[PDB]
């Protein structure tokens, strides 16, 4: 395809994520509530790439992905997934573009710097070709608009038992270089009913270039514990690893402890290897005798 | 439901050649097997040819082998039979036949039979 | 279509009629786990799986959550909390040639065994020793795939069988493939016998602005007790409460003295049931 | 090679009557026969493939029975659209569907 | 016993296998390697099965 | 039609030996064969029904066994009282009950 090599090398930056990344587990409603759930949350406190200048390489999904971004034109538009995406394999191809929303599951042929050009946007050259197509899909129509930050953009992506479900959240804020300190809930937008493997993924952009991030965070199996208020909103949680005050809050499912020593779980030391220990005898046992008999 | 009209009867020498077609429009023709069968005027019904439902496996008679030559075109619902060097014995009714599964040689049975076409082989006016 | 490839078809959107289905006898094994086949009408699933292939005779057995074999290890698993039901049928009239149906594989060797419900498709040629195979077949160089041998001669344990399997997954997500069954008008502000797309239940549902349950159905409460369910013809917010409970404690004297009682509902307002409160 | 064998030539029979048509093979072919019905007039049907399994699009009446060498076909009452020449086939042998001599029925 | 006989008439030849586990030195063991042995040191071990 | 054989013709033994008397079927005949002793002064008796089934009433000497094509009768003594001829009859074919010939028996 076309090649950009005007780029200047940077190493990725790190920022604290903070409380973010708390979505509804699941579709049931309650209120006035402290619930446990065991699901792939985004650790408390973690460790979240920092990404900038034009910088769009390829990611690993591990098991999960916390995508956030701020923006004031929305160079971002869409996502692409797959393992190989040389149409070796089916890929996933998301595209929120200047016209609608557009999922489509066919195998492409991604070229090695897939992107959108551009106040109007004209060139579409993410991909050369596409064939075996198997799902497609496009929402209502609506039109955006091509032209510190203002607003803060964050996407859950999660592919178990053949689903790829997303969840999404949208909210003002007046940071520029910092991520917000505070608790926002994500609800679910879309969960797709395709089976696909997804390794690596990839993000679009759509000459000049702007100023803009996104960052990208990793989900892993951990306990939350959820607090619903008097409307059945999510306003807190609870890592419930992150540290020993945070165990003991789960032992006694409440946010507050009062002083006084509590017991939370066992200390056990875990095994570092394993040995066998058998007779050195290296004779056969005379089956061949008993089945290869002539006469019983 | 299904229609099988074949052509290409008539009246040949011996050792001449005559081409036959046979016109599926009942049903899919591209995942079924066809075979042919030979009617004589006094006698019962015999296998000639079959083929598959893709042109992979194609089976004879052994009274026939060398001599036919069956065909298939799945884009029109169309199969062929191209026979080769008739003889006097060869003067019988033609049926075109269905196949239920999708092989030559399987326990399926003929389910769907058509009109035949008679062919005469013999020197006359 | 094959062992290694085998098919999955979605399903939804459905009045899912089983009773053909089971009315049918072109099936030798039928078999449900979980599931009564007989109940199989009312209850409503939000999304139904399909998987077909051809199997040997002998592996009919091994298509069963916790089964341990070639084709059960290296080529199909199940889940051990597996729910549905499974259907096999005899194919030697379709599947069967005399030279030997080779249109069929499965999978021989493998480096370990797979994750239930997946699929494996690569062909790559098998290390089963230490010298490189180099995309070379050889010694230590076994290919993974193997070709059934079906024939109509075959031995009817050996026969080629072809395996349908219905899988039904349940979870707080809109059901669209249901029963036939009719829907009946509501009535409310009354002790009723509701039933919510196969949730069954006793109650008065009256009407109630709990919240605005955006994408949400169900509510619960410190029990597994639904509290509010969203209706599935119409978009509201019905509310479930359990008729009324209470005792009956006889008040009396002795028996000796008289033969009269007083009976009282605790816990009852009995407007509704000399009368006291 | 294998041989297949027709026990009948001729029957005859009144509108109201049953008759048995009966085909036996020389070697064992496990239930694998097929009849069919040939109208002299028009193309032939089939009416049961396999052993005893009867196909949609004709009439129950008909019911067929046997296994290995023996077989049999039967009609419960020959009503007067029956007067046809019947056929069995065998489809399990390696001379592929070798197909037995007719049996003409002329009820009367 | 004839060769002519019926599938359920032929002769079978049975051989069964029975095992005895009890409070004994285990001498039939299976073709497993044994490894080093480590002291002071948290293990699994295995001393005949 | 089914046509029925008998291997042995006229056999000699001792009150001590064991002599076998077989008869092939020429179509299977899936185990439905029987046994008849045809003492020629009076009037014959049966002593195995279906392939190797012992009526009740005669000894346990007598053994029968075969199936589809192949069959086979046994004498294990040959006492003094067996002296007659043994027939094998069929019951499976549409030929009602046909017998085979007979196979004298004269110890000596
Ligand atoms: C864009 O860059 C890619 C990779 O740097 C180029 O792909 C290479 O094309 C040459 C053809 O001469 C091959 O020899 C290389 O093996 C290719 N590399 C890869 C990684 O595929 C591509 O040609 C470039 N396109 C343009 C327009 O410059
Ligand atoms: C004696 O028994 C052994 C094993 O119990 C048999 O050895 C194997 O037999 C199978 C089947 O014939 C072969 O596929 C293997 O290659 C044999 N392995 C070895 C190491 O020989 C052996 O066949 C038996 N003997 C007889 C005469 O059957
Ligand atoms: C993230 O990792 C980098 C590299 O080790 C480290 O310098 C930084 O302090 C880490 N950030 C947090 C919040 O742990
Ligand atoms: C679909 O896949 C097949 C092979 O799986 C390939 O031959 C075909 O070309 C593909 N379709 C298109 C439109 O390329
Ligand atoms: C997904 O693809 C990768 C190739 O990068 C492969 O290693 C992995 O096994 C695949 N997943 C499954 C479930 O097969
Ligand atoms: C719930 O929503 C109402 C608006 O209807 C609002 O007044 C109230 O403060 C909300 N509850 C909480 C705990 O904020
Ligand atoms: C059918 O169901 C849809 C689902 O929302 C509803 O909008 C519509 O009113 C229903 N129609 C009738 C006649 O109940
Ligand atoms: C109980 O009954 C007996 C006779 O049944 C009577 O004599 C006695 O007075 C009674 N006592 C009381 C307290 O009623
Ligand atoms: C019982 O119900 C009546 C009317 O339904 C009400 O006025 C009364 O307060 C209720 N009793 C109590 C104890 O609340």
């Amino acid at each position: 395809c076309v090649n950009l090599t005007t780029r200047t090398q940077l190493p990725p930056a790190y920022t604290n994520s903070f409380t973010r990344g708390v979505y509804y587990p699941d579709k049931v409603f309650r209120s006035s509530v402290l619930h446990s759930t065991q699901d792939l949350f985004l650790p408390f406190f973690s460790n979240v790439t920092w990404f900038h200048r034009f910088d769009n390489p390829v990611l690993p999904f591990n098991d999960g992905v916390y995508f956030a971004s701020t923006e004031k034109s929305n160079i971002i538009r869409g996502w692409i997934f797959g393992t190989t995406l040389d149409s070796k394999t089916q890929s996933l191809l998301i595209v929120n573009n200047a016209t609608n929303v557009v999922i489509k599951v066919c195998e492409f042929q991604f070229c090695n710097d897939p992107f959108l050009g551009v106040w109007m946007e004209s060139e579409f050259r993410v991909y050369s070709s596409a064939n075996n197509c198997t799902f497609e899909y496009v929402s209502q129509p609506f039109l955006m608009d091509l032209e510190n930050f203002k607003n803060l953009r964050e996407f859950v992506f999660k592919n178990i038992d053949g689903y790829f479900k997303i969840y999404s959240k949208h909210t003002p804020i007046n940071l520029v270089r910092d991520l917000p300190q505070g608790f926002s809930a994500l609800e679910p937008l879309v969960d797709l009913p395709i089976g696909i493997n997804i390794t690596r993924f990839q993000t679009l952009l759509a000459w000049t270039a702007g100023a803009a991030a996104y960052y990208v965070g990793y989900l892993q199996p951990r306990t939350f514990l959820l607090k619903y208020n008097e409307n059945g909103t999510i306003t807190d949680a609870v890592d419930c690893a992150l540290d020993p005050l945070s165990e003991t809050k789960c032992t006694l499912k409440s946010f507050t402890v009062e002083k006084g020593i509590y017991q939370t779980s066992n200390f056990r030391v875990q095994p570092t290897e394993s040995i066998v220990r058998f007779p050195n005898i290296t004779n056969l046992c005379p089956f061949g005798e008993v089945f290869n008999a002539t006469r019983f | 439901e299904v229609q099988l009209v074949e052509s290409g009867g008539g009246l040949v020498q011996p050792g001449r050649s005559l081409r036959l077609s046979c016109a599926a429009s009942g049903f899919t023709f591209d995942d079924y097997a066809m075979h042919w069968v030979r009617q004589a005027p006094g006698k019962g019904l015999e296998w000639v040819s079959g083929i598959s439902w893709n042109s992979d496996s194609i089976d004879y008679a052994d009274s026939v082998k060398g001599r036919f030559t069956i065909s298939r075109d799945n884009a029109k619902n169309s199969l062929y039979l191209q026979m080769n060097s008739l003889r006097a014995e060869d003067t019988a009714l033609y049926y075109c036949a269905k196949d239920r599964g999708y092989e030559i040689l399987t326990p399926a049975s003929f389910d769907y039979w058509g009109q035949g076409t008679l062919v005469t082989v013999s020197s006359a006016s | 279509a094959s062992v290694y490839a085998w098919n999955r078809k979605r399903i939804s959107n459905c009045v899912a009629d089983y009773s053909v289905l089971y009315n049918s006898a072109s099936f030798s094994t039928f078999k449900c786990y979980g599931v009564s086949p007989t109940k199989l009408n009312d209850l409503c699933f939000t999304n139904v799986y399909a998987d077909s292939f051809v199997i040997r005779g002998d592996e009919v057995r091994q298509i069963a959550p916790g089964q341990t074999g070639k084709i059960a290890d290296y080529n199909y698993k199940l889940p051990d909390d597996f729910t549905g039901c499974v259907i096999a049928w005899n194919s030697n009239n379709l599947d069967s040639k005399v030279g030997g149906n080779y249109n069929y594989l499965y999978r021989l060797f493998r480096k370990s065994n797979l994750k239930p419900f997946e699929r494996d498709i690569s062909t790559e040629i098998y290390q089963a020793g230490s010298t490189p195979c180099n995309g070379v077949e050889g010694f230590n160089c076994y290919f993974p795939l193997q070709s059934y041998g079906f024939q109509p001669t075959n031995g009817v344990g050996y026969q080629p069988y072809r395996v349908v399997v219905l899988s039904f997954e349940l979870l707080h997500a809109p059901a669209t493939v249901c029963g036939p069954k009719k829907s009946t008008n509501l009535v409310k502000n009354k002790c009723v016998n509701f039933n919510f797309n196969g949730l069954t239940g006793t109650g008065v549902l009256t009407e109630s602005n709990k919240k605005f349950l955006p994408f949400q159905q169900f509510g619960r409460d410190i029990a597994d007790t639904t509290d509010a369910v969203r209706d599935p013809q119409t978009l509201e917010i019905l509310d479930i409460t359990p008729c009324s409970f209470g005792g009956v404690s006889v008040i009396t004297p002795g028996t000796n003295t008289s033969n009269q009682v007083a009976v009282l509902y605790q816990d009852v307002n009995c407007t509704e049931v000399n009368v006291f409160q | 090679d294998i041989q297949m064998t027709q026990s009948p030539s001729s029957l005859s029979a009144s509108v109201g009557d049953r008759v048995t048509i009966t085909c036996r093979a020389s070697q064992s072919i496990s239930s694998y026969l097929n009849w069919f019905q040939h109208k002299p007039g028009k193309a032939p049907k089939l009416l049961i493939y396999g052993a005893s399994s009867l196909q949609s699009g004709v009439p129950s009446r008909f019911s067929g029975s046997g296994s290995g060498t023996d077989f049999t076909l039967t009609i419960s009452s020959l009503q007067p659209e029956d007067f046809a020449t019947y056929y069995c086939q065998q489809s399990y042998s390696t001379p592929p569907y070798t197909f037995g001599q007719g049996t003409k029925l002329e009820i009367k």
